[PDB]
């Protein structure tokens, strides 16, 4: 858990430190996204209608 | 003609879970389907309510997180804080609830600290499960509003560090229908409303009609204000 090579690898000779950053986002469906069913029928969402 | 009918509102048939049947008994033979449609379309779109719009769990920085001894992740807890049906009072318009426990079982919606003016309607709504005994604390923010639609909305500004935004379903009406019956010289409009619990059928339908009449009242003058 600490027995690394001070970078857990050679750290790309010529490079000192490598830092990674993870970003997460949520994505709702919208007009333009592609939908499909298991029977070979696809299509693009054109409108989100109000419920009434 | 002297046959001027003006309908009166009634609450026949309180049925089911939160299902009812409002009724408008004397209607003027032609004007009933208009009222049925306008009521159904204004209930399902313009009613205001209250819901949780932001949460702040204690030892939690973001939503894609995890707590010890808790059987859920924060993405699944913020998903249960959306089914909590709250009933605010007249002029509060905003407040912060509080939850805090030290038990070892299913945390529920009944576990919010008793604030005055607030009232949780579904009390056995699960929120989290503690599988071992520990201290679980969060502060939900409650607000009023209506479903103004997807694009235009409120971004729910965040102030402290652990604030997560919850997207609310403010409308309290779940499913409407209507029917029209013949009496002879008059008809009977019969509305079926199903709510979540934070409003009563008569008050709901008269609020719908208040909205509809304030809309119709611009064609009696053809004037802006």
């Amino acid at each position: 858990k600490k027995k690394s090579i001070t970078q857990s690898n050679e750290l790309s000779p010529g490079v000192l430190k490598t830092v990674k950053v993870f970003v997460a986002i949520k994505k709702r469906i919208q007009p333009g996204d592609k939908m499909a069913g298991r029977h070979g029928n696809k299509g693009v969402v054109s409108r989100v209608l109000p419920v009434e | 003609s002297k046959l001027e009918f003006v309908p009166n509102i009634q609450l026949k048939e309180d049925l089911g879970a939160f299902s009812y049947k409002v009724q408008l008994s004397p209607v003027e033979k032609g004007m009933a389907h208009i009222l049925g449609n306008s009521i159904r379309r204004v209930l399902l779109s313009s009613l205001s309510g209250a819901s949780i719009i932001k949460v702040n769990i204690a030892n939690v920085l973001h939503e894609y997180s995890t707590l010890e001894d808790v059987k859920e992740d924060v993405v699944e807890i913020v998903s249960n804080l959306k089914k909590v049906a709250i009933k605010l009072d007249t002029g509060i318009d905003r407040l912060d609830l509080e939850l805090s426990v030290n038990k070892s079982g299913v945390v529920s919606a009944g576990d919010f600290k008793t604030t005055q003016g607030v009232e949780i309607i579904n009390k056995d709504q699960p929120i989290a499960t503690l599988t071992n005994q520990r201290a679980f604390s969060l502060t939900a923010t409650v607000s009023v509003g209506r479903n103004v639609g997807i694009l235009s909305a409120i971004p729910t500004e965040l102030e402290r560090v652990g604030d997560i935004a919850v997207d609310a379903d403010f409308n309290p009406i779940k499913r409407v229908a209507f029917e029209v019956f013949d009496n002879g010289d008059s008809e009977t409009l019969e509305v079926f409303v199903k709510t979540n619990g934070t409003i009563e059928p008569l008050a709901a339908v008269t609020k719908a009609l208040e909205y509809f009449c304030e809309q119709i009242s611009v064609f009696v003058s053809l004037r802006v204000p």
